[PDB]
């Protein structure tokens, strides 16, 4: 347990956007208290996460410390300005945060952080419709922002306009063909959206996600259940009926195999057997 | 007439603490004034997706009927602090689960009252009558042993047991994580 | 299926790139 090890752990926990605020805030506090001078400016990015975790963790005592250090180091910085905006939003102080973001925008119009923070404020206030409208307007100038695209898709899913969410996930897959998570989420959204005309797309995209990653057993039994629903639908044609029955049988075989592997990996009561007891039904 | 065990409340607090930033949901199973003997969590964050909910409910029904329980309640904790009313997902899920047994009623973890010790009962129980869902009396007693629930929730949260808690979503990530989470059950037994 | 819950229903400017009408142009 050396400061390099926790530094690498924090770097990994930053590269993939985790939100285990307690662990990251504890590690960051240890780093900035014990090994603050053991390494150079690489802690400064840490000083971002550490405060955000604090706002997530509720421990506001060190949020002021980190903010004051960053401000005294970086006067008139748009990143630190957004960070102050988040500090203000931590206590639902929305008017001052909005004014600060407007000042940032009038100082620099190409900044994208201020728009995202202001729409985060709007969605925190519960005005979902105006938040969706603001995101739609913001994308009209910044088509291609994958993060905002996925956030808009998630908001549409929450508000249950599954057509727009499916469209946004389609264009997200356009952006990133090789991410199986997007394919799985789009298959789920399409399955939830409607019937056979969308069930076919859902099962095709579930198969695509399985091809892109064999371990996504979530999408595995998602494909299984989509095929089963297609089978149970009277409108399915005879050739479609036998095709989806074959797909369901293959998926069931894969599910029994996967749960047998789950069995050999652990050592306990055979709940996985109970699990395939469900498949036999 | 909705009654849930103290372990159900501690599981509620555990799942709320595991993913504080994401809205969560799940089911509560009971044997055939109904007493919710046990509970089970499922997913977090995005909750409007159907396929996971369907596969979940099917697995809950299989596991419960294999071991004589039946699913009899639905819980959902929303993301927003100032939000305490059910959404479409919660309403439809509660209506569908209530189709089997009329005694099934919805419960929602009011995150506004979520504290370290859980001074006041966070859960609010909603009943379906006249084809409408409406809350019960807040002044009613909800847990079977309120001081016991308070102390066990405080001990579990202070023991950092929420990180070890596993819901259905982690089972989906990897089956090696036990979705039946008997670990919190043995911790409850040891604490009691 | 005893758990076939439907989550669709009410659909509420329009998101950029969206076009509701199913056009057969090819």
């Amino acid at each position: 347990v050396t400061w390099e090890e926790m530094r690498d752990k924090m770097r990994k926990w930053r590269e993939e956007n985790s939100r285990n605020s307690e662990q990251i805030v504890e590690v960051g506090e240890e780093l900035i208290n014990e090994y603050a001078s053991k390494l150079g400016d690489d802690i400064w990015i840490i000083y971002e996460q550490v405060m955000i975790a604090a706002l997530d963790y509720g421990r506001d005592d060190l949020a002021l410390f980190c903010l004051q250090e960053l401000r005294r180091q970086f006067p008139g910085s748009h990143r630190v300005k957004r960070l102050t905006g988040m500090r203000f939003e931590a206590m639902e102080r929305y008017d001052d945060a909005i004014q600060l973001y407007d000042r940032i925008l009038q100082e620099d119009p190409t900044n994208t952080a201020a728009r995202k923070r202001k729409i985060a404020i709007r969605k925190a206030q519960g005005k979902n419709v105006e938040a969706i409208r603001e995101l739609n307007e913001y994308l009209e100038q910044f088509v291609g922002d994958q993060e905002a695209w996925h956030e808009l898709a998630e908001l549409y899913i929450n508000e249950h306009d599954y057509a727009k969410a499916a469209f946004c996930l389609e264009e997200l897959m356009m952006t990133n063909p090789h991410n199986h998570l997007y394919c799985q989420q789009y298959a789920e959204v399409k399955y939830t959206q409607g019937g056979l005309e969308n069930l076919e797309l859902s099962r095709k995209y579930f198969a695509q996600a399985l091809k892109l990653n064999n371990r996504n057993m979530r999408a595995l039994f998602g494909l299984y259940m989509s095929a089963s629903h297609i089978a149970s639908n009277p409108k399915a044609s005879a050739k479609t009926k036998k095709d989806n029955m074959k797909y369901a049988s293959w998926a069931a075989s894969q599910i029994n195999r996967a749960y047998q592997f789950a069995g050999r990996s652990k050592k306990e009561t055979k709940y996985s057997l109970k699990a395939v007891e469900d498949m036999l039904e | 007439g909705v009654k849930l065990t103290t372990q159900a409340y501690c599981k509620m607090v555990l799942h709320g603490a595991k993913y504080p930033h994401c809205a969560v949901n799940g089911l509560l199973v009971a044997e055939k004034h109904t007493l919710f003997v046990d509970c089970i969590p499922l997913f977090h964050g995005t909750l409007a997706l159907a396929p996971m909910l369907e596969v979940a409910l099917t697995l809950i029904d299989s596991w419960c009927k294999d071991h004589s329980y039946v699913i009899a309640g639905y819980y959902q904790a929303n993301e927003r602090v100032k939000d305490a009313s059910p959404n479409q997902v919660a309403e439809k899920v509660a209506s569908r689960i209530a189709e089997g047994f009329s005694d099934t009623a919805l419960i929602m973890v009011d995150n506004t009252k979520f504290t370290m010790d859980c001074v006041a009962p966070t859960i609010h129980v909603y009943e379906h009558h006249e084809n409408r869902w409406r809350c019960r009396d807040p002044h009613h007693d909800y847990c079977e042993d309120w001081p016991e629930a308070q102390r066990i929730s405080a001990s579990l949260l202070d023991s950092r047991s929420y990180e070890t808690l596993v819901d259905f979503d982690n089972h989906l990530d990897d089956i090696r994580n036990d979705w039946t989470n008997p670990e919190i059950n043995k911790a409850v037994l040891h604490l009691c | 299926f005893k758990w076939a819950i439907e989550l669709s229903g009410p659909g509420g400017l329009y998101p950029v790139g969206y076009l509701d009408k199913q056009v057969p142009d090819t």
